[PDB]
């Protein structure tokens, strides 16, 4: 082909994921956290490391204040940021940015210095020759392999809906709802507070995040299962923490993800994402409407939980018409589904022109990309 | 029948005209009024 | 109800049966003009509908017929690659003026009848 | 109380000036309707006069 | 504060009187002046007829 | 003479309320009810199930705002009830069985809206009489002249009527659903883009007192462009209730721009200039211009700075040059509706117009067809 | 703003006046 393969970065809230062009797989796949020391430093003759970027400081979570640089799908620290993008470039990816054009993604509403920021960072430090901006959503329909249906995308950070019809996207259906896997882990966090265990500090944050990965699931009917649950004590797991003792979970499993259709839990009056979706399917035009209810793609690691698409399904189909067929599209690997549909936007031939070229940024200056992506 | 159907017929507009006027009346002259007092109060 | 049920009838019987016997025949006619071209690069086609969704046939026709190389096509076996064949082989056809209406990469893809048939009989009748 | 009349001075004083801004433009047309009257009296004797 | 918050007030309700009053003769005036306004073109349409 | 009736004008937005031959509402205020929706933990203060409209607007914090009226329809019928409950006994304090009432309605709305408004006012408040009146024949009656084309646009609905020597013509009106509650919506759509976020119905009110503290319709919109890009003199400063402080800039010109290109929302229809045209040419050709020297505004949408020059432009570019446009804005053009009301309930030969309450017991609620508009 | 400066006079003036007379009529009297 004759021409430099690109690079396909994906920086969500919770995990930011990296690879090449081409390729059906990411290359690296790390945590999004910044650390720093917070303790007394003693045996003078060791290293001196300012700060831990990544997955050594999940290594190391004892002795560091763990820092978020995304929060919301908005970056509201930068220098960590940039930290986070040096440690892909040279340390996990082992390749000059000079040599390659790359690819950004980002959340469908958000500020506009957000892409002028990134877009001047990009090209003014890391002198990359070419880059482009581009939405998860549309990734991930790109990635389902077809080209007309609603995807439902949940980060750790955001979550919006679009639909998409025939390549064409409706702006004035795009729904945004903030309420991620943050927000269900600071819940759990909170209800783990009845059975006696307390997590407090950041570096348990992540304890409860694995408790919530290995140890949750979403119930087809609520009432019923805690009736059920009420009854015995048929449902009850018991997770080992990293020091020794093992806290029962027991009730709380299907009480974590339950917030994501009931936002009452968390104090928020914004409805459920069924409701969401819905809404957005109803904000489209009469004669879309069916083709919308039978392209319903899932996508983002928060729908990764078992039961979501039966109870998504059940939900969806009695606020629905009856006439009609509802099918739920939820691909096995949805969690890397937008850097699948990043790697398939950088292959094709036509995409080859719409990158934002050096001279153009040096022309127009950060405003281009309002008039170049999207 | 069906062309005047929803308004009676042979009326001045004089009256209307008077109408506004006085209506106009009691913002130019800003007048104190009150509301008519129900028979049950008194 | 009678005469609305009897003039459908009319309808479903005469327009239907003409449309679709015309077009058999000009399929079987086109498809038969299109294998003595593809003769020369050693490919062929079974169905008109069927192998013209991948676009590759249409390129190496488009080949044949111009003499001229065209760009590659990408070697992808997704929907919207066989959607990026069909619209290079569609924009060879935009550059030197031949004249397209309702024509799309999608018209194509999906398999429309008429569509595929009318870009046929456009090929014949304005390249050669 | 010295709160709500600072307010206070703020809206009479911003009214003070908008009465006479007013008031201008209402003798402006004062004395323009003299010439339009008089024009048009010249008017109706070439009116006449054709 | 009170006192002069009191004495502002009725003030400020004097002068909105005045404001109502000037208001009032603008609009008077104002409907006069347009049917004055195309009195005078039909004054020149009998004119330029004759 | 004998006893006094009572006006109720009933838009989407807010109910305003007063008695017949007076100048302007006793009572005026948001047409919204709230419920609480956290817990409720100190012992002894009291229930209270819902707030109605200006008591809900000060206690917002925890409640979840709702509407009654939507796109000037009733959906439900029970918050409607306690809003005319609250209007009748809490504002105005008198006894409903006295007084005669006159309603206001938009121009095309479902048969029954009308028969159960009438339903209503029969069953339960006992009213002796009631009337129903179009808004727009009401402004037409408050602007006092016999022939006009009419825009009114509220809170819910926007719509054209020509009338022409007391004759309306019903072919020619024309309804469009762009009004402010779509333009305080896409107010929050676009206000994303500084940062600031806006979700709750709470916060629809403070966009809405953003949009009508500042806000203002451009003359030309590339031409403001251009300015708010090259300088920073169209910014403005907005304090919330919590003591943060919003700048608007770009925005300010952008939402009530949307009124002219719908195109903005989604929405295929066309501008209300093109609206008011189009209505125009329904009618008539002998008609045409005295319509073009009678169009009246009239709602509350239309109290944004620089509309009546923006509007006289466009029909005047639309409009055959040969003839003059005028456009004749009140400055009390808000309450222009109830002003009308007043000037039609206490007319002398008004009086022989109302709906019995014999004649509603004898031809149940289909009545209001027969009479009324 | 002048547009909206008569409008403010005019809610000011009149519609609270009369709401402010008719709550006073009705305060004695009850
Ligand atoms: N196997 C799993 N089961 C349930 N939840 C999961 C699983 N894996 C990840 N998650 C949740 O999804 C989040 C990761 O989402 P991700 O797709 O990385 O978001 P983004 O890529 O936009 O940052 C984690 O915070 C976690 O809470
Ligand atoms: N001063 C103003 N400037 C701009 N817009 C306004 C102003 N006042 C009200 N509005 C808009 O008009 C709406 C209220 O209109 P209103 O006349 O109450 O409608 P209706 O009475 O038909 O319900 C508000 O939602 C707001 O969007």
């Amino acid at each position: 082909d004759d021409d430099i393969a690109a690079l396909v970065v994906d920086n969500g809230s919770g995990m930011c994921k990296a690879g090449f062009a081409g390729d059906d797989a990411p290359r690296a796949v790390f945590p999004s956290i910044v650390g720093r020391p917070r303790h007394q430093g003693v045996m003078v003759g060791m290293g001196q490391k300012d700060s831990y970027v990544g997955d050594e400081a999940q290594s190391k979570r004892g002795i560091l204040t763990l820092k978020y640089p995304i929060e919301h799908g908005i970056v509201t620290n930068w220098d960590d940021m940039e930290k986070i993008w040096h440690h892909t470039f040279y340390n996990e990816l082992r390749v000059a940015p000079e040599e390659h054009p790359v690819l950004l993604t980002e959340a469908p509403l958000n500020p506009k210095a957000n892409r002028e920021k990134m877009t001047q960072i990009m090209f003014e430090t890391f002198n990359t020759p070419a880059m482009y901006v581009a939405i998860q959503a549309v990734l991930s329909l790109y990635a389902s392999g077809r080209t007309t249906g609603i995807v439902m995308d949940s980060g750790d950070g955001v979550t919006h809906t679009v639909p998409i019809y025939e390549g064409y996207a409706l702006p004035h259906a795009i729904l945004r709802l903030d309420l991620a896997g943050r927000d269900l882990t600071d819940y759990l966090m909170k209800i783990l507070t009845e059975r006696g265990y307390s997590f407090t500090t950041t570096a348990e944050r992540e304890i409860v995040r694995d408790i919530k990965e290995k140890l949750c699931y979403v119930a087809l009917d609520f009432e019923q299962e805690m009736a059920t649950a009420a009854s015995s004590s048929s449902l009850e797991k018991s997770y080992e923490l990293p020091d020794g003792q093992v806290i029962t979970i027991g009730n709380e499993r299907f009480r974590c993800p339950e917030a994501l259709f009931q936002p009452s839990f968390l104090g928020m009056e914004s409805c459920g994402i069924h409701e969401t979706t819905f809404n957005s399917i109803m904000k489209c035009d009469v004669d879309i409407r069916k083709d919308l209810y039978a392209n319903t793609v899932l996508s983002g690691g928060t729908t990764m939980y078992p039961g979501i698409a039966d109870r998504m399904q059940k939900e969806i189909t009695a606020l629905a018409p009856s006439t009609m067929k509802i099918k739920i599209i939820a691909p096995p690997e949805r969690k890397y589904s937008v850097w699948i549909g990043g790697s398939i936007l950088a292959s094709l031939s036509t995409f080859q022109q719409m990158w934002i070229s050096k001279q153009e940024y040096d022309e127009s200056g950060p405003s281009i990309v309002h008039r170049k992506c999207f | 029948a069906v062309p005047n159907l929803f308004v009676p017929l042979n009326t001045n507009p004089k009256e209307v005209q008077e109408m506004r006027n006085k209506i106009r009346e009691q913002n130019l002259q800003d007048i104190k009024t009150a509301g008519p007092q129900s028979q049950v109060l008194c | 109800d009678n005469d609305n049920s009897s003039a459908r009838l009319f309808e479903r019987s005469r327009i239907k049966a003409l449309a679709d016997e015309r077009e058999v025949v000009q399929k079987k006619t086109f498809t038969k003009w299109v294998n003595s071209h593809l003769a020369r690069v050693s490919c062929r086609i079974t169905d008109l509908y069927k192998d013209l969704r991948d676009g590759r046939m249409l390129i190496k026709l488009l080949e044949v017929l111009s003499g001229e190389m065209l760009p590659k096509p990408t070697k992808g076996k997704m929907r919207i690659h066989c959607l990026e064949n069909v619209d290079k082989a569609l924009q060879f056809l935009k550059e030197q003026r031949v004249h397209l209406e309702n024509m799309g990469s999608h018209d194509i893809v999906d398999g429309n009848h008429r569509l595929v048939l009318g870009l046929i009989w456009t090929i014949i009748l304005r390249f050669q | 109380a010295e709160s709500r009349c600072r307010e206070m001075d703020e809206q009479i004083r911003l009214m003070d000036q908008n009465l006479k801004c007013l008031s201008a433009a209402e003798e402006k047309y004062s004395q323009k309707e003299d010439k339009y009257e008089e024009e048009i009296k010249i008017l109706t004797d070439k009116l006449k006069e054709a | 504060s009170e006192g002069q918050v009191r004495q502002l007030e009725e003030q400020l309700r004097i002068m909105d009187q005045t404001l109502k009053a000037l208001m009032a003769a603008e609009d008077k005036y104002s409907q006069k002046e347009d049917k004055y306004e195309e009195e005078i073109k039909v004054l020149s349409d009998k004119l330029k007829e004759a």
